[PDB]
């Protein structure tokens, strides 16, 4: 992946204006509501049950904001994002078992939430920029399957 | 299928969406062949320039073509079935691009209405243009 | 949907597979649990060694489901309801898995019945079995 | 991606044995007649209009026995895979927009026309190898994607 700097900046410049604890805790709450399936890796943290104890659950919170730092350190390395994830890419991809069709439905829900929080400020160059950290982290996350 | 509480999150964001049909297809498109730039071949007798009259005049059409079969909601395949003939048949569109054009319109949605767009909400709306995805492309399968 | 081709298409080789359900049945799991090792993860309960009881007995289940949804045709979502709560509301089983068992029980008609599984074939039945992982899948959607 | 000594003998050998151009025409026959989308990229055949057509067409079986020649060439080379299919990695991504799920299913269709040929001499193993070589294709092939 080529990042322009144009890209850069969207990408920097939007970073820094998220919050990360409560972006974390929307993308991974709603990953478990759009995609109740998802609640299989999540039985750690119990209460999923309904839509309410997925966004009342401190642990779904916590961890959303855990996962969100994640895309941060991408945000952070962007010429780096294959080597910052490949001990999580072990973990994903050899430890857990998650198809990787869902570090997509993750990315897209960020893309989602990052747009509820900063409407029109979200403008379609940005969404796009970040679409496309979100399509090379979830690259990157599934490169210990290849 | 929808259920009962689905429906209701589906035509409560699109009673919201209904009078900015327009202007919200319009930008859902765009979005779309930015932050998807392939997607712009099926629209290549398309300018897609910023805010061209096709963009704006085909997502009128599309966001209408939603709306008519969010009300219609139970017999979406009934209200959608040239639409069938045109994506599956006439057009041929990867699958894969429904679901990129559906993500799209919740970007749209929530940027301008957040609070409406309630992961209990979100998660209807989803079921509901997977639904649309799958009947328009249900002209293959 | 299920067009009259394939609605037919679909029964001929599944009336080519009838005293085979438990065979069959079996022969699909255990490609799906080697050419794809983590879909035995929703199968800790059980022996999954080769020809095991549980693998027999349960693809026999399979296909009886299989072929009693090929049965009952017009209400797909109706027979095999009660294997949606199941499949989607207990068991969580991710979308991504139905699609894979498709392709293995795809591969078992094309070992017993090449002639049988033309072009026209596979893909009526690709949909019918799409139809089936689609239903399976609802308890969200 | 790292292969086994069984599953290089496994792959080598069901190789030997296909017919590359009949299994190679049935292959892109299939990916086209269960999955007409994907026609769009090839008007210049022509006559895709019917299964029959799809079938008898000159262009489209040279085709499936050039993309089934292509496959034969990780047969050959498994530890150059991706070396092998960067060239047509630009072609497929960079000046056709080909959505990688398709080379998906193309694999799952090869597997499909393969377990044709042989029947039972697929067995799982054979099967488990042969879906690998054509994940690991089908990735080599989206590499430029990423
Ligand atoms: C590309 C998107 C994703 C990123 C960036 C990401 C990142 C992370 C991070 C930072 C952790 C915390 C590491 C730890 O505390 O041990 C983690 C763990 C985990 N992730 Fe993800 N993840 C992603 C997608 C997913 C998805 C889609 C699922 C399930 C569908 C999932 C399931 C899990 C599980 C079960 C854990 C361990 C939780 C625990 O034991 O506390 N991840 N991931
Ligand atoms: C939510 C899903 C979609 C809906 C509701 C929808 C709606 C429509 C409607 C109503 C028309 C006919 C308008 C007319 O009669 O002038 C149309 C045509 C068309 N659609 Fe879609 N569409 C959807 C998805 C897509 C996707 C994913 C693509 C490809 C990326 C696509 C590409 C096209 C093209 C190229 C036309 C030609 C119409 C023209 O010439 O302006 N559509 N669509
Ligand atoms: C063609 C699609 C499928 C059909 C027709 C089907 C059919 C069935 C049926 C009829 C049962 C009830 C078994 C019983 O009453 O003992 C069942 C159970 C089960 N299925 Fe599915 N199934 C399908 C897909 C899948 C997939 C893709 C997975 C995951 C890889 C899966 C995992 C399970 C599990 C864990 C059970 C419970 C088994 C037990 O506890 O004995 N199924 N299936
Ligand atoms: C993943 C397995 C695939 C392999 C190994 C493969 C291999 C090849 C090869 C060897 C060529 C030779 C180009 C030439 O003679 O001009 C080619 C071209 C081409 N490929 Fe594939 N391909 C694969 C998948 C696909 C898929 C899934 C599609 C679309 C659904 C596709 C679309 C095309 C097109 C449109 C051409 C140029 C055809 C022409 O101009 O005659 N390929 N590919």
């Amino acid at each position: 992946v080529h990042w322009s700097a144009e890209e850069k900046q969207l990408i920097t410049g939007l970073w820094g204006k998220v919050n990360v604890a409560d972006c974390g805790a929307e993308a991974l709450a709603r990953l478990l509501i759009v995609y109740p399936w998802t609640q299989r890796f999540f039985a750690s943290f119990g209460n999923l049950s309904s839509p309410t104890a997925i966004l009342g659950n401190p642990m779904v919170r916590a961890h959303g904001k855990k996962v969100l730092t994640s895309f941060g350190d991408a945000v952070k390395n962007l010429d780096n994002i294959k080597n910052t994830f490949s001990q999580l890419s072990e973990l994903h991809c050899d430890k857990l078992h998650v198809d990787p069709e869902n570090f997509r439905l993750l990315g897209d829900i960020l893309i989602i939430v990052l747009a509820a929080h900063f409407s029109k400020d979200f403008t379609p160059e940005c969404q796009a920029a970040w679409q496309k950290l979100v399509r090379v982290v979830a690259h990157a996350l599934a490169r210990k399957y290849h | 299928v929808l259920s009962a509480a689905d429906k209701n999150n589906v035509k409560g964001i699109f009673t919201k969406i209904a009078g900015h049909a327009e202007e919200y297809g319009a930008e859902t498109l765009e979005r779309m062949f930015i932050t998807y730039p392939p997607t712009k071949t099926y629209f290549p007798h398309f300018d897609l320039s910023h805010g061209s009259a096709q963009i704006k005049g085909h997502g009128k059409k599309v966001v209408a073509a939603l709306i008519e079969a969010a009300n219609h909601i139970d017999d979406i395949a009934g209200t959608l079935s040239k639409l069938s003939d045109l994506h599956a048949h006439k057009l041929r569109v990867d699958p894969v691009n429904f679901k990129l054009l559906g993500q799209c319109f919740l970007v749209v949605v929530a940027i301008h209405h957040p609070a409406a767009l309630t992961p209990e909400v979100h998660a209807s709306l989803d079921k509901f243009l997977c639904a649309v995805g799958t009947v328009l492309t249900a002209k293959y399968r």
